[PDB]
DNA sequence: CGGTGCCGAGGCCGCTCAATTGGTCGTAGACAGCTCTAGCACCGCTTAAACGCACGTACGCGCTGTCCCCCGCGTTTTAACCGCCAAGGGGATTACTCCCTAGTCTCCAGGCACGTGTCAGATATATACATCCTGT
DNA sequence: ACAGGATGTATATATCTGACACGTGCCTGGAGACTAGGGAGTAATCCCCTTGGCGGTTAAAACGCGGGGGACAGCGCGTACGTGCGTTTAAGCGGTGCTAGAGCTGTCTACGACCAATTGAGCGGCCTCGGCACCG
């Protein structure tokens, strides 16, 4: 069990089952690890970025807003 | 500490003109505030990108409108320029 | 009982709540994990790596409807990671 | 003392809306008095579409809060709003 | 003195026209039935472009639309062009 | 003597890819863009350069449009594109109707 | 005697990056001496980048002369540079790409 | 008749400073001069959205420096951080 | 459909700092006037491309076994969740001070339209070779 | 399974002309010199929110078994798009001319920036109570 395999078959199961997915493949969890890892890495990058800027060691939530406002992917509902 | 500029009770005036009874969690008033915030960046951004395009200074109101005119899809946005044309004349009709 | 009702009833019941679907501490773990690389010991808020959460699930939600219909398109019922991969294709981000 | 939001016969704090502004411009920006309740203006009908649309579905639900539940109803259902606001609400949910 | 309200011009982009462009676009073979929807895509792409374009020149109190207003229309919607104005 | 039918179009494939110039008829294009100019404000000039940089901007539209599409159908085990190929990769993409 | 960017030892100018900067800055903002240098060396590495691979475009074709044509070839050839450019080259055409179902 | 700014003859010089005996037509010294206004605007845009959200008011090469490593991704971003510092160390070390 | 509990949210103070009105100025735009570059409208000529159509042949769509494989249940087993306690790193202030950058004056030189004289690349043409299409 | 054999492509040369790199005269925005003030760098101090850990506790993961279902080769056929042919049109070019709106330029004025004395509304606490979150 790697740090990535908390992502889970249950949890991916349920997440397709949220966007109306009836039936899902063998591989699909295999995939679906690798593009989430993706997408956190870019956020996750823009972030530390910006509070290292800042001259902080705590990634705050404004800079995560702050970075997927950047990314064309805005988040409402922590303020910024 | 220092005080924090927010959008939260604006927001409540005018839940409470439209509708007189409902109520609005903080969570949602969170969010409103934010997209409030969100609108007027985007607004203020294009009309000071439009402003910069035409070689002018002083941004009035003819280039907020027409960063309503851009942003906001059509209905929308005739809506938007009426009530935006019907407030500034409320203004300037006065003392 | 037989395959293909407990999957609607998982549809509909996982899209009339709000909550949210990706267990918080091994998604935490994660986060800290994906950050060791990017930098060296950090710290972050609790409400951060929920913001975090929150947007990657909606993002794993998105990506989930639109390669459903990829795989609708091609007439069978079940998604193939082809069409995850095409879905990422067509929207551009090519990683 | 006769409160300029008043004389626009506005809520928002058109004040409060000039001085910011009066920030986000170019080198010598300046704002136009004209300009600051139009954009207030602006706010508040897009606020007031918004949260009547929610208030709707708020009491299609029959519930005097608004959830922001109620807040991803009503802007993925109207289409124009959905076309306006590209965003993700936390803790929405889907359609 | 304007004259020539024009009509029936969105037959304009013939069928060998489109042919030619998905010949570039890396199609090998086509259904009848793409010309009249991509007729409609070509035409709403037109009216999204054309109307921020217009925007733009009516703001600036001019009766004709130059390049670079174009050309900062395509920039609003996330698709600029290089090679005209900027 | 006759091509195999296709043999044809993979000529035209790399003679319509290894090109640059433009590919829609400037007259009948313009005269399109001036009818779409009329509702929205009557009584419109414009620069030629205008609609020239128009014209760049859909033809790209248009060839972005169409390989996605020719991806979505040869991902369809076909080989001729439909309007619903179409459709679908403009609702993947953002756009609607 | 010397100008700003032979002091740096650049080539982009560094006055002009410094007024375009004093010009879109917050109004009440101000603009660090060395940060319009470093804007300057940051555009000059990226020139640098694009104009390379349009030279080495090029002398594969043989021609002196680097047009649109070389431009869109060099952007789409490499990957970070066409992360980068999202925009459209006028007149630049597509790359010669061939799918596999196509014979 | 009024001269309107550009950038060709930078890009001229850099151009014969990398490839000493090529050329460049004009269109595309028109397409280069849109392109390094097009990055130049998105630095300078992204640097003042950066001092606004850190609430400073001085744009030196530390914002700089973190729009490039932003918006350009990885390895030209560490190429272009590496040449920067090394133009501003040239610079401050000299007369 | 009522019961009980929960604290989230709505209404009520103290206060302080941001609107606000009054007075000045000066600079930015409004506007009238004048030019003239460039866009619109014919006219004619050529001709390449659109267009109609006649076959036919690749192939899109549908139907049929069919075997992998994916969903549903059942049991265990495991690691998340809640609650609570502890130490302290770092976030968030205030308070100096001085480094740095906004200005102004003077100056001139790198930079920008303008011309022009050379030539590099488009175009054409005539060779020297790949390359599909039946086929013994 | 290469043998003809039209049918398209390297390739070298010839031309040719518009494009462009380089040389000018000219000329405002960059540089250098100085001064002022104020933004932030650093220094210190407080406190809080973050990490770490423990212990129960219990819903969710997780193998595993089984049974139906659907993904998919494989045929098979029946519309339809490619590949031509001849035929017609309007795209393009080149001119030719017409005029009007883009672009400067010079005045004039008006409105917004700036400064200050004032005061009240917007936010931090804070109380409190009833709208909702569950439960026969």
């Amino acid at each position: 069990r790697d740090n990535i395999q908390g992502i889970t078959k249950p949890a991916i199961r349920r997440l397709a089952r949220r966007g109306g997915v009836k039936r899902i493949s063998g591989l699909i969890y295999e995939e679906t690890r690798g593009v989430l890892k993706v997408f956190l890495e870019n956020v996750i990058r823009d972030a530390v970025t910006y509070t290292e800027h800042a001259k902080r060691k705590t990634v705050t939530a404004m800079d995560v807003v702050y970075a997927l406002k950047r990314q064309g992917r805005t988040l409402y509902g922590f303020g910024g | 500490k220092t005080r924090k500029e927010s959008y939260a009770i604006y927001v409540y005036k005018v839940l409470k003109q439209v509708h007189p009874d409902t109520g609005i969690s903080s969570k949602a008033m969170s969010i409103m505030n934010s997209f409030v915030n969100d609108v007027f960046e985007r607004i203020a951004g294009e009309a000071s990108r439009l402003a910069h395009y035409n070689k002018r200074s002083t941004i009035t109101s003819r280039e907020i409108q027409t960063a309503v005119r851009l942003l906001l899809p059509g209905e929308l946005a005739k809506h938007a320029v009426s009530e935006g044309t019907k407030a500034v004349t409320k203004y300037t009709s006065a003392k | 009982y037989r395959p293909g009702t407990v999957a609607l009833r998982e549809i509909r019941r996982y899209q009339k709540s709000t909550e949210l679907l990706i267990r918080k501490l091994p998604f935490q773990r994660l986060v800290r994990e994906i950050a060791q690389d990017f930098k060296t010991d950090l710290r972050f808020q609790s409400s951060a790596v929920m913001a975090l959460q929150e947007a990657s699930e909606a993002y794993l939600v998105a990506l989930f409807e639109d390669t459903n219909l990829c795989a609708i398109h091609a007439k069978r019922v079940t998604i193939m990671p082809k069409d995850i991969q095409l879905a990422r294709r067509i929207r551009g981000e090519r990683a | 003392a006769v409160s300029r939001s008043q004389r626009a016969g506005l809520q928002f704090p058109v004040g409060r809306i000039h001085r910011h502004l009066k920030s986000r411009t170019t080198s010598h920006g300046r704002v136009g008095a004209t300009a600051a309740v139009y954009s207030a203006a602006i706010l508040e009908y897009l606020t007031a579409e918004v949260l009547e649309l929610a208030g709707n579905a708020s009491k299609d639900l029959k519930v005097k809060r608004i959830t922001p539940r109620h807040l991803q109803l009503a802007i993925r259902g109207d289409e124009e709003l959905d076309s306006l606001i590209k965003a993700t609400i936390a803790g929405g949910g889907v359609i």
